[PDB]
């Protein structure tokens, strides 16, 4: 069936843009990561440090 | 070495067409890693790039990289897998021996680590001339 995209109609018939994503289980090291931080340095002072 | 010649390796499970496998090649300018389904047909070799054939063909590839032009004269190696991650190290040092491996202590400073999670059980050289 071909797309009937009016634009004289309501919000429900007009046409939307989707995407779905998933992710693969552990079978091996991991390849895909949110971004890390990336703090200032200090020096001469008692600090935790990662 | 001191002519080129051993231009990269093959490795992996099964590389007639079935099962995930990795390919490694050079060409001095840079190197070209591709894990893709491979048959092999026909022993690439250069076969002389004046003359030129591409290995095997393009299929369902999972990863590829390319970086660093890699470059008597002898090059050392070391591949080994670990739980998922394929390392890789190397040395290069000009020798006078031309019988085999001489005497002397190298050690393998490491290269780039790949975490492709692939078996490997086989392995063979590409060639050139
Ligand atoms: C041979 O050397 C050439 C460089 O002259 C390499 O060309 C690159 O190939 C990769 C992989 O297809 C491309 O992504 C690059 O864009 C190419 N570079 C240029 C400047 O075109 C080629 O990959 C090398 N081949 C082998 C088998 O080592
Ligand atoms: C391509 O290879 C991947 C390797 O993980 C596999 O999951 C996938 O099913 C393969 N696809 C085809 C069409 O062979
Ligand atoms: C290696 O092969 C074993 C079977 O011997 C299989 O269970 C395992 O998932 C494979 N692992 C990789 C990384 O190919």
């Amino acid at each position: 069936q071909s797309y009937g995209f009016q634009p004289t109609y309501g919000v429900g018939y007009q046409p939307y843009r989707v995407v779905v994503l998933s992710f693969e289980l552990l079978h091996a090291p991991a390849t895909v990561c949110g971004p890390k931080k990336s703090t200032n340095l200090v020096k001469n002072k008692c600090v935790n440090f990662n | 070495e001191k002519s080129n010649i051993i231009r990269g390796w093959i490795f992996g499970t099964t590389l007639d067409s079935k099962t995930q496998s990795l390919l490694i090649v050079n060409n001095a300018t840079n190197v070209v890693i591709k894990v893709c389904e491979f048959q092999f047909c026909n022993d690439p070799f250069l076969g002389v790039e004046s003359e030129f054939r591409v290995y095997s063909s393009a299929n369902n590839c999972t990863f590829e990289y390319v970086s660093q032009p890699f470059l008597k004269n002898l090059r050392e190696f070391v591949f080994k897998n670990i739980d998922g991650y394929f390392k890789i190290y190397s040395k290069h040092t000009p020798i006078n021996l031309v019988r085999d491996l001489p005497q002397g202590f190298s050690a393998l400073e490491p290269l780039v680590d790949l975490p492709i999670g692939i078996n490997i059980t086989r392995f063979q050289t590409l060639l050139a001339l």
